[PDB]
């Protein structure tokens, strides 16, 4: 079970 | 007893050949058991162990579209720490990632993890109290803002706590014939003569899960170690692994040496000799 | 920062000539993770050749598993070889029946 994507257009 | 399973993504730019590629690879303990490349004619997540095999289209749709979002969020990864860092529009870039999570022999959570690295090194990581970061420089400080800002943390968590557990004990069920049981290393002895006076002697484990093994050396049943020569545990192609141990001896003294063995496998350690 | 790539070559089962096997071209411990391998026979290109998926270990290098079927004999000899950027030359490494 692979994680979703993560919301927040913020990730790096 | 204790059991993991972990996610292993890599994305690769190659500036003037395309655009950047993204692979990754799940794991339960030392088991492989599902794959994607970015390259591929139809990129789709893909089983790579029996019992996953059995896993309905839901789940492969799921599984894929996330490789799909993934690729495409850690190419921009790629291209804002470009940025961060200042580079030249030279050479390749990569950013990896490797996830998942720890359970003890009574089936609950023992600890979490989530970390990015950039070329290689540390870059960011997700503390094991699973709410903080721990950036590398000053760069991965400007990401942890963002982070912490959007509310990643406890995203994280909620995967990590729930839903990666649940899937973990899931596969430990439903894959548990091979999964659950190691396999011991099939042992023996070769002889290498150099000259008349030298001869090696070779010790090798074979066919073993996992891949935690011990090989060493003893002379009249005592240890010698700086004098061994390993190879790194290598696989064998077929989810088992190889190993071995050598010592150079004298000619006529192989008697002296044994060579002594330990594994999960064993129900309690082997020795061999020539 | 540039990793060479070290490379193990071994057979799935103990060989013997004349009996299918499986040959291992285990490279790892390298960056980045660019890499070209290919397999020789007697030093010619093996067309077939499998290709394990690219992963990495605690200190983010990468390995990877390359394999093909094969017949041992008395006489014929057979290599791996690697194109990196860390390296200017290509790396060859011929199999050794007792390693």
């Amino acid at each position: 079970g692979s994680q979703k994507l993560t919301t927040g257009n913020c990730n790096w | 007893g204790s059991h993991s399973m972990r996610y292993f993504y890599t994305a690769v730019s190659r500036p003037g050949r395309g655009e950047p590629r993204f692979i990754a690879v799940g794991y339960v303990d030392d088991t492989q058991f599902v794959r994607f490349d970015s390259d591929a004619a139809s990129p789709r997540m893909e089983p790579r162990a029996p019992w996953v095999e059995q896993e309905g289209p839901e789940y492969w749709e799921r599984e894929t579209r996330n490789m799909k979002e993934a690729t495409q969020n850690f190419r921009v990864g790629l291209n804002t720490l470009h940025g961060y860092y200042n580079q030249s529009e030279a050479g390749s870039h990569t950013l990896q990632r490797m996830y998942g999570c720890d359970v003890g022999p009574d089936g609950r959570l023992l600890r979490g993890y989530r970390q990015d690295a950039y070329d290689g090194a540390d870059y960011i990581a997700l503390n094991e109290d699973l709410r903080s970061w721990t950036a590398a420089d000053a760069a991965a400080q400007i990401t942890r803002r963002k982070r912490e800002e959007a509310g990643v943390a406890e995203q994280c968590r909620n995967y990590l706590e729930g839903t990666c557990v649940e899937w973990l004990l899931r596969y430990l069920e439903n894959g548990n014939e091979t999964l659950q049981r190691a396999d011991a290393p099939k042992t023996h002895v070769t002889h290498h003569p150099i000259s008349d006076h030298e001869v090696t002697l070779r010790c090798w484990a074979l066919g073993f899960y996992p891949e935690e093994i011990s090989l060493s050396w003893q002379r009249d049943g005592e240890d010698v170690t700086q004098d061994t020569e390993f190879v790194e545990t290598r696989p064998a192609g077929d989810r088992t692994f190889q190993k071995w141990a050598a010592v150079v001896v004298p000619s006529g003294e192989e008697q002296r040496y044994t060579c002594h063995v330990q594994h999960e496998g064993l129900a309690e350690p082997v020795t061999l000799r020539w | 920062i540039q990793k060479t790539p070290q490379i193990q070559v071994y057979s799935r089962h103990p060989p013997e000539n004349g009996k299918p096997n499986i040959l291992n071209c285990y490279v790892t411990q390298f960056h980045p993770p660019h890499i070209e391998i290919q397999m020789l026979k007697n030093g010619k290109k093996i067309p077939k050749v499998e290709m394990s998926d690219m992963s990495f270990s605690k200190d983010w290098s990468f390995y990877i598993l390359a394999h093909t079927e094969f017949t041992p004999t008395e006489t014929d000899t057979y290599a791996c070889r690697v194109k990196h950027d860390s390296m200017a030359e290509p790396k060859t490494v011929y199999w050794d029946r007792d390693m």
